[PDB]
RNA sequence: GGUGAAAUGCGUAGAUAUAGGAAGGAACACCAGUGGCGAAGGCGACCACCUGGACUGAUACUGACACUGAGGUGCGAAAGCGUGGGGAGCAAACAGGAUUAGAUACCCUGGUAGUCCACGCCGUAAACGAUGUCGACUAGCCGUUGGGAUCCUUGAGAUCUUAGUGGCGCAGCUAACGCGAUAAGUCGACCGCCUGGGGAGUACGGCCGCAAGGUUAAAACUCAAAUGAAUUGACGGGGGCCCGCACAAGCGG
């Protein structure tokens, strides 16, 4: 969510260093922001207008993935074993 | 004044004709503005 | 120019003198700059450089 | 980050507001908190009763306190103080002045 | 007593007018409404009574001086503007009105709309 | 001396009430705007903190990753419902007081639930734009909100460009009313739904709910109709104009 956080997710999905839009770096950028929200909701849990935003961000994760384990599992199996996913 | 309770539905009916005493106040007068 | 609640002699030109903010179809002000001008006149009223009512 | 604060203290406390506000200086570099501006108004007449009060000193402060030096800086009216009403208003900028 | 000036209310009320003398120190020396005067049900909530209940606020004031007097007016009914030219008439060179109503800035919730 | 008209709380207990103080809840005048934000329900004081989405500008990247969505699963005004705080004001119930054939009501004076806060439930509204979501196209003119860019430029500004929010209106469509780049036009992808009026969103079953009840959902029987929009009239305790000894000056049962 940061300026320097978000930089630094970059900095190691990165794949071929100009790029920021990869399935690798944006199912990452996702994956650390539900992370850090996930502090938000046990202590707002009446903020019911920010867990949309919050399962907006997990059903764009899981489209990307489904994108990306369609199209090259050893991709798919690398960010998976990275992220702390399944 | 604020004399009785006036129920949010018939408080949020407004512009009683702000639309046509200000707006066609330039229109239904070109008559003779011409 | 990005009118604050310290400049005193910019924020009297919009309050009446019962201490009501004067809306925008009587001063000639733009859209952004009210809702701009009623949070400096609420700012300076709350901090007492202002009055709420007339009275005092 | 960057806050303006600016609080009363009752007329009548008004010869140590220099030690208040060198407390609140000292309390704020700790964290290595910058001041960008400090000044002292006048005696100002309040437009109505604060505690039936009807005179008060202003002081303004712009500040870059990191977190828990604002918490302890608003503690120390909001615990207590003789200090009455003032704002944090957190801005984005430092500035220069005013007071005409 | 003697006290020479004072401020005077007027509390205009849809049903009554009660006008009430004081001083600066807001003890009140004579009041006197628009129903006090022998009305007693339904007619006069009029600026009639007023100018009727206005002059016996005066008359009996002048009692311990007060030549000139503050007049606060608080309430929408009429006897509103009858009631300060009801009050110089008794020998009163009155300062300036002020209107005093009380308005809430959001506060309480009204009565329910009559039928 | 409220009002279509008066009746309850007050003076060996001081009466609407002071220029005064304190407490407590609850709502945030002015700003306020065919304004704004939100998927809808919704959200109005101010400041801080935690957070969501949009808009916007260039640039860089991924390379169809998209659209819709039966099931399902979330969020849903109010009022209700447990369980515990709270309780100004207002106030279903209810007590009186009026008004009337009656008045079980509309008016008055009170007033417990409720409204408020916390957690849990319900899952409904004329939840409406009575208009599903997404995409592309099709004359103009006049406002306005958030941006951006160009304009001699002072802006007092002007023009084009976007994303919203409105007022007219060409084509077209529409049974008409009307809609008309915010389509009800022109087309496309998918979903939900409807099949005469009653019976009836009702029984019975199932599921859900603590309850109130919700949701899914019929038949027997009955009638030749219901229904939409516009037209002429008549009518109104609708409105606006107008008239006459209609209204009262010097008549008389």
């Amino acid at each position: 969510l940061s300026v320097e956080e978000k930089a630094q997710i970059v900095n190691e999905y990165k794949q071929a260093e100009g790029d920021t839009g990869s399935p690798e770096v944006q199912v990452a950028l996702l994956s650390a922001n539900i992370n850090k929200l996930q502090d938000h909701f046990k202590a707002n849990g009446k903020d019911h207008h920010s867990r949309r935003g919050l399962i907006r961000m997990v059903n764009q994760r899981r489209k990307l993935l489904d994108y990306l384990k369609g199209k090259d599992v050893s991709r798919y199996t690398a960010l998976i074993g990275r992220l702390g996913l399944r | 004044s604020r004399e009785f309770y006036e129920k949010p539905t018939a408080e949020r009916r407004r512009k009683a004709a702000a639309a046509v005493k200000r707006h066609a106040k330039k229109v239904q007068r070109e008559q003779r503005r011409r | 120019k990005e009118i604050d609640y310290k400049d005193l002699n910019t924020l009297k030109a919009y309050v009446s003198e019962t201490g009501k903010i004067v809306p925008s179809r009587i001063t000639g002000t733009k859209a952004k700059y009210q809702r701009q001008l009623a949070t400096a006149i609420k700012r300076a009223r709350y901090l007492a450089l202002l009055p709420y009512t007339d009275s005092h | 980050r960057h806050y303006e604060i600016v609080f009363l203290v009752h007329p009548d406390q008004s010869e140590q507001v220099g030690g208040m506000v060198e407390r609140y200086t000292k309390a704020i570099e700790e964290d290595g908190g910058k001041i960008h501006r400090l000044e002292d108004w006048g005696r100002r007449q309040l437009a109505y009763a604060i505690n039936n009060v009807h005179k008060a000193h202003y002081v303004l402060m712009n500040v870059e306190c990191s977190a828990k030096a604002l918490a302890e800086l608003e503690d120390n009216f909001r615990a207590n103080d003789a200090v009455i009403r003032n704002l944090v208003m957190r801005r984005d900028e430092a500035v220069t002045e005013q007071s005409e | 007593k003697t006290v020479v000036d004072g401020i005077a209310h007027i509390h205009a009320s849809f049903n009554n007018t009660i006008v009430t003398i004081t001083d600066r120190q807001g003890n009140a020396l004579s009041w006197a409404t628009s129903g006090g005067s022998g009305f007693r049900g339904s007619r006069k909530s009029t600026p009639f009574a007023a100018q009727v209940a206005a002059e016996r606020a005066g008359q009996a004031a002048l009692e311990y001086g007060l030549k000139n007097l503050d007049v606060n007016v608080k309430g929408p009914g009429p006897g509103r503007e009858s009631a300060v030219r009801a009050l110089n008439a008794c020998g009163y060179k009155i300062a300036s009105i002020t209107d005093v109503t009380p308005i809430p800035h959001n506060g309480c919730r009204p009565p329910k709309k009559r039928r």
